């Protein structure tokens, strides 16, 4: 129990929602915890910051989509949060892996 | 969701989140006083 039960929601949160972008004044209302609420989990838990992870759930989430045989490729990132292609784009700096390639895989 | 799950419930354990942004209490008594429904009064049945 830390924070009364803020790991089992979070989840269900990152879950249940949609292609919105998650930071502090976004997810600090509804959540039930500020933003120290957050933080003591992001150190303690995962230890990363959250630009980088909601990047890797991004493209862990995305690469079943690019293997589902979709031709709207511009589409795929907007659904998962990349509200610009150029930022998803992210992906040369993490697999340094093609984007079509990948696709082609 | 509804108004009977909003009566019943407790407004001591319901005003103590920080997210709701305004609790409309105007309206919460316009819709529990003015039809007769006082601080948690159990009805027959709530949900359809």
């Amino acid at each position: 129990t830390i924070s009364a039960q803020v790991i089992d929601t979070i989840v269900e949160w990152i879950d249940d929602n949609l292609h919105q972008p998650l930071r502090i004044d976004d997810i600090a209302r509804h959540a039930g915890y500020s933003k120290w609420h957050l933080q003591r989990l992001f150190l303690q838990y995962k230890g990363e910051s959250l630009g980088r992870y909601i990047r890797e759930r991004k493209l862990l989430l995305a690469a079943r989509d690019l293997r589902d045989t979709d031709q709207r490729v511009y589409d795929i990132c907007l659904k998962y949060g990349f509200d610009s292609q150029q930022t998803f784009t992210v992906f040369t700096r993490t697999f340094n892996q093609p984007p079509g390639a990948y696709r082609k895989e | 969701h509804y108004i009977g799950d909003l009566v019943q419930r407790t407004e001591v354990e319901l005003l103590k989140t920080p997210n709701l942004g305004k609790k409309s209490l105007t309206e919460i008594k316009d819709v529990l006083a003015s039809r007769g429904l006082s601080l948690g009064m159990r009805l027959e049945n709530w949900p359809p």
